[PDB]
């Protein structure tokens, strides 16, 4: 059980490290997404102002 | 292997001169640090002990090890800088071995010249 | 002095009931927490507190040790059974804190 | 026994896994065992089960244990000092405060209704602040008892002096 | 020890390793859903203010 037990440890540690990295990956990706989904809101509001500026 | 040529998994290699004090450490570890140890042992020429552990509880196991006196370090040699670690350690130990010899030869030369003179 | 004496008795009973509740909470929390650490699973742990009749403490301590001690592990198991309340020696008194001996399963002995 | 005197109810707190089995009586459940088997069937077993709180991490679990051990001692030091005083004065029983009712309910019964009591403590607070909170309350209450007792001795000194002037 | 003792300690271990990982990761992505709302609102509100 010497290398079976160590095998258990080694595999668990790879698996923990990867789940936590997946949540960290998720945070990076959401902050970039925030930067993206704010870029969309700006130019729909600007063209709204362009539309009623054209009425003048 | 395939993890202890890096810093992915944590191992604590160490020498101890009492398997008796090692027993005492297993009880301690277990009470306050749970069963995150896997304990393996080999009889050496000392005793080779090994505790194996996570990478964020590293310092916690060390305190315990320190207090009962063991050489439990995460890597016990500093020659490391070639991959795998053991190749650098073997070349340094080939330099060490001849460097003591050369010293002895020098010691001898001076003993022959000056014992009578002394 | 007279004001101080009445204030002193009233205060001490009121403070005593609150500290009793506080103390047992740390003992409840602690035993649960220590179980969670040493055993892991199951996530809910079976905690009971046993009120022992006077002079049957020695018998109680032994029967639980025999029965449950095996779960903690053979390394964990030490024999130094018995109890000395006189100051003639300081062996024979369990506590995980000391290296002299250890409890072999999560057990605290509470003496009021 | 005869190496120790007891005349008041004594307690042992155990916690065990819920999958456990006794090997002193194989074929028994732990709960069934406590009542029937344990010390000649004369054990009184009381409920003491509490649920999950919020645990920081595994990492945090370690820090919590260490503190718990320490705060448990400290509260224990305080409660002993309060009892020693009440006993010392002999204006309240010396023969109780080992099985003296808390919330006017006998002590083994009090523990039986103890399931995690609420005074200011809830199961939706974090465990680190419950360890801290509790200890702060205990230290305040004891420091109060110590000050009033301190004052009571300075008052005894003054009453003896004054009396001596009045006829000594 | 016993082989049996050692295997219970091996299951317990992987349980502890797993516990640490869900519990930390669960926290990190919840804070990130909150960062998203605040941050996105903030960038837009600045630029619309300029557009006005």
């Amino acid at each position: 059980s010497q290398k079976n037990g160590i095998a258990t440890l080694l595999q668990a540690e790879k698996e923990a490290h990867e789940i936590v990295s997946k949540a960290r990956k998720y945070r990076q990706d959401k902050l970039k997404q925030a930067k993206t989904d704010a870029a969309k809101e700006i130019d729909s509001y600007k063209i709204q102002k362009d539309k009623e500026l054209k009425e003048f | 292997i395939a993890a202890a040529i890096g810093a992915s998994v944590n191992y604590v290699t160490g020498v101890i001169a009492r398997d008796k004090v090692a027993t005492l450490e297993q009880i301690l570890w277990r009470v306050l640090r749970g069963n995150l140890f896997f304990k393996t042992v080999e009889i050496e020429q000392n005793a080779f002990i090994v505790f194996s552990h996570g990478d964020l509880i590293i310092k916690r196991i060390r305190k315990i090890a320190e207090s009962l006196d063991a050489n439990l370090y995460d890597v016990d040699s500093s020659n490391e800088g070639r991959s795998q670690q053991l190749a650098k350690v073997n070349k340094n130990l080939s330099d060490l071995y001849t460097v003591l010899k050369t010293t002895s030869t020098t010691l001898e030369s001076e003993l022959y010249a000056i014992a009578k003179e002394l | 002095e007279q004001s101080l004496r009445v204030q002193l008795v009233r205060l001490a009973k009121t403070a005593y009931v609150d500290v009793f509740i506080n103390w047992f909470h740390i003992k409840a929390l602690r035993v649960y927490v220590e179980s969670v650490l040493r055993y892991g699973l199951p996530p809910h742990f079976n905690i009971k507190i046993i009120a022992v009749p006077p002079k049957n403490l020695s018998k109680c301590k032994s029967e639980l040790i025999d029965a449950f001690g095996f779960l903690g592990g053979n390394a964990f198991m030490k024999d130094k059974k018995g109890k000395i309340n006189k100051q003639d020696t300081s062996l024979h008194q369990y506590a995980s804190l000391v290296d002299t001996e250890y409890e072999p399963f999560v057990m605290y002995i509470i003496n009021l | 026994m005869a190496t120790a005197l007891y005349t008041a109810n004594d307690f042992i707190l155990i916690s065990l896994p819920q999958n456990a089995q006794p090997v002193t009586a194989p074929g028994s459940k732990t709960d069934s065992w406590f009542n029937e088997t344990l010390i000649g069937g004369r054990a009184f077993v009381s409920d003491f089960k509490i649920p999950e709180f919020k645990i920081g991490s595994l990492d945090t679990l370690i820090v919590e244990s260490e503190e718990l051990s320490k705060v448990d001692n400290q509260i224990g030091a305080s409660i002993g000092k309060i009892i020693e005083i009440l006993q010392g004065l002999n204006e309240t029983s010396t023969n109780a405060y080992r099985t003296l009712p808390i919330n006017n309910m006998p002590v083994p019964e009090y523990l039986e209704n103890f399931q995690w009591q609420t005074r200011k403590f809830k199961l939706d607070k974090s465990i680190k602040d419950l360890i801290t909170l509790i200890s702060n309350e205990s230290s305040q209450l004891d420091a109060d008892v110590r000050a009033t007792y301190a004052n009571y001795n300075s008052a005894k000194t003054n009453l003896a002096a004054a009396e001596r002037k009045k006829t000594g | 020890l016993t082989p049996n003792q050692v295997n219970d300690e091996l299951n317990k271990m992987q349980a502890f390793i797993r516990k640490e990982a869900e519990e930390k990761a669960k926290e990190i992505q919840l804070k990130a859903d909150q960062e998203y709302e605040i941050e996105k609102t903030n960038i837009v509100r600045n630029e619309t203010n300029n557009i006005d």
